[PDB]
């Protein structure tokens, strides 16, 4: 279940992958293999990284690949929700287009599936 | 909560498991009280007296024992005897217990493999790094100030004192959930030496993340009524001679005034986020360590500095006229302002003094000035509470040298 913890630890890991593909000039795709590579296998950190990239992975990939911003992916993969009739959280500034377009364009961009996973 | 995420099953099991095996089980640990140096018989721990001047084995672990073959005297006899031994005990929230979260494992300009080596740790002990506490910190600050916690402080005073602390504290403690874990405080009235008790619940009471936080603050009338329930218990287990402090509450706005207009480590990359939309972000989400202080809205911002006055004043008069027969009361006011001065005066600015990622807690510099603040203070106006130094301390160096570490 989504609540507002979940809300910001979306934000936070988004937000990290984003910054490393940057700093590195790499792919989002790299970008998370090297940070699940820095975690040690303590605890079943390095194991957890990687059982996101599995089931989350591919769908940050397609919208950060869109320049879309944390707060837009962690929205469409509903770790954020927003009750209608409540206001909107979103940790960086609303984007250039108007949010509801923007997240039109998201959920769009993710309901696409060229790939079945077996 | 967070675990509820199937993803998270795992890593939840094994910190809910990790955390069992210490032995509120962490609050066992090294990290929070002083080891133990003989688990496997129950009348050997830190801060008891003596069993028969510790001739055999060191019954207080503090490194203290035997017998010297020049005049047959025990040393803990020659040494400790007389010294008046006491021990540090903290009842506090977040702060103390050094809530952080390091910058390195979210600022990925500088990370590395490096970084998170010292996450695992972290996450057993829910994010609280009591060893480099004001209080009860042991190990060697990972920052550049010589100030010591108030623990070494009165190590260095009285070497008998070695392993003689613990760090009674939670996050998310306040007034009203002490009563909760006040339990795992160890203190035998008639075979331990007395302690000094901190009462530091310095946010809780009035921080909360609801929309409308100003109803959930509590009021003077219940506030003296938990610490009244607090101070009858711990006087049914101190030693006759203890001390116990109340600390007042901040003034907590320094934070939104030094620290809306920077960012946050997340986003020092782009310069795209402020810890005022940090604040705007988890209140939003209702999540906010504390609404009343965290925010952009200034009357916010007063009705709880206003409240915090009031607890403050509640504590300071119950100081001032309560009466119990095992140990006497002082009240003690936060004082961050003075802090920030001191910091100032070597250079600081107060925007330091904030743990960066919660932009909320006092950091590791912050809660060391706190201790210097406490050691001054305490050392001019009730000179009693810590005692005389021990003349033996050179000797007691020469003879048991670390007198066994941590
Ligand atoms: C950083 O990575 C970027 C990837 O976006 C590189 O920029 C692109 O490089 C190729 C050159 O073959 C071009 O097709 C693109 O037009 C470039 N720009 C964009 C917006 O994609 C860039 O080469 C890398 N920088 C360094 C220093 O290696
Ligand atoms: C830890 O405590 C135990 C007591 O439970 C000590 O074991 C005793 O040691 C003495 C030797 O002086 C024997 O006379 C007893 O028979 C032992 N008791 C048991 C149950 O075996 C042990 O020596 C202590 N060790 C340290 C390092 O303090
Ligand atoms: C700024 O904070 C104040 C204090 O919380 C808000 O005023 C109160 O709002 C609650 C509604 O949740 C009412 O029950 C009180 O009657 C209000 N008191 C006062 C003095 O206004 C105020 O609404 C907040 N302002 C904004 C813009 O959010
Ligand atoms: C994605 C946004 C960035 C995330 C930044 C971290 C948010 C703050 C998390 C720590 C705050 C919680 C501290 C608990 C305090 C208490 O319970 O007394
Ligand atoms: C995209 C899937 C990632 C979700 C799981 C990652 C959670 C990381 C830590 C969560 C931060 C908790 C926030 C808080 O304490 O309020
Ligand atoms: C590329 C994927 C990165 C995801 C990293 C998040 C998983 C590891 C950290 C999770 C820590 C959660 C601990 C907890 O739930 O208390
Ligand atoms: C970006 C991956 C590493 C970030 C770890 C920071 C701590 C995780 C959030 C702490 C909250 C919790 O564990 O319940
Ligand atoms: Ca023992
Ligand atoms: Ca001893």
């Amino acid at each position: 279940l989504s609540n507002g913890h979940t809300c910001v630890g979306c934000v936070l890991v988004v937000s990290v992958i984003e910054q490393l593909a940057q700093v590195h000039n790499s792919t989002v795709q790299a970008s998370m293999e090297r940070l699940c590579s820095y975690l040690p296998e303590k605890l079943f950190l390095k194991t957890t990284c990687y059982l996101v990239i599995d089931k989350f992975g591919s769908d940050i990939i397609k919208l950060l690949s869109a320049d879309m911003n944390a707060d837009v992916v962690c929205h469409t993969l509903e770790f954020c929700k927003q009750n209608t009739g409540q206001p909107l959280c979103h940790l960086y500034p609303l984007p250039k287009e108007t949010w509801k377009f923007t997240l039109q364009k998201a959920r769009q961009i993710v309901k696409k599936s060229p790939i079945l996973k077996y | 909560d967070i675990c509820s995420l199937p993803v998270l099953a795992k890593i939840c099991q094994k910190i809910k498991l990790a955390m069992e095996q210490s032995v509120f089980p962490t609050l066992r640990g090294y990290h929070w009280r002083g080891r133990d140096c003989n688990d496997s018989d129950e009348s050997v721990y830190p801060g008891r007296r003596p069993n028969n001047w510790d001739v055999h084995q060191d019954s207080n672990c503090n490194g203290i024992w035997g017998v010297d073959p020049k005049d047959g005297v025990p040393y803990e006899k020659k040494f400790c005897e007389g010294s008046q031994p006491r021990g540090i005990i903290l009842l506090g929230d977040s702060a103390g217990a050094h809530f952080h979260i390091s910058p390195e494992w979210i600022t990925a300009s500088q990370m590395s493999l490096n970084s998170f080596i010292n996450l695992p740790t972290a996450l057993t002990n829910e994010l609280d790094w009591p060893q480099l506490s004001g209080a009860t910190g042991f190990l060697d600050s990972t920052v550049g100030i010589k100030e010591k916690s108030i623990y070494l402080r009165l190590w260095k005073r009285n070497h008998c004192n070695h392993r003689d602390y613990q760090n009674i504290s939670r996050n998310g403690a306040s007034s009203r959930n002490l009563k909760k874990f006040i339990e795992s405080l160890s203190r035998n009235k008639v075979l331990d030496y007395p302690a000094i008790v901190i009462y530091a619940m310095i946010g809780n009471d009035v921080c909360s993340g609801k929309s409308d936080p100003v109803p959930a603050m509590t009021t003077p009338e219940k506030l003296y009524s938990n610490v009244m329930q607090t101070l009858k218990h711990l006087n049914s287990h101190l030693p006759n001679g203890s001390h116990v402090i109340l600390y007042g509450l901040p003034d907590g706005t320094f934070l939104w005034d030094n620290l809306h207009n920077r960012y946050h480590p997340l986003g020092q990359l782009n310069k795209d986020m402020t810890y005022a939309q940090l604040y705007s972000f988890l209140n939003c989400l209702q999540v906010s360590p504390c609404h009343g202080w965290m925010s952009s809205n200034k009357t916010l911002r007063t009705l709880t500095s206003e409240r915090a006055e009031q607890l403050s004043n509640t504590l300071k008069k119950i100081a001032a006229s309560e009466k119990f027969t095992n140990f006497n009361l002082f009240y003690m006011d936060f004082a961050f302002h003075e802090i920030i001065q001191e910091w100032q005066k070597r250079g600081g600015q107060p925007w330091q003094l904030i743990e960066p990622v919660d932009g909320f807690h006092p950091n590791e510099v912050a809660l060391l000035l706190l201790a210097d603040h406490f050691w001054k203070k305490v050392q001019l106006q009730w000179p009693q509470i810590l005692g005389k130094e021990n003349p033996f301390n050179p000797q007691i160096k020469q003879v048991f040298g670390d007198q066994g570490g941590h």
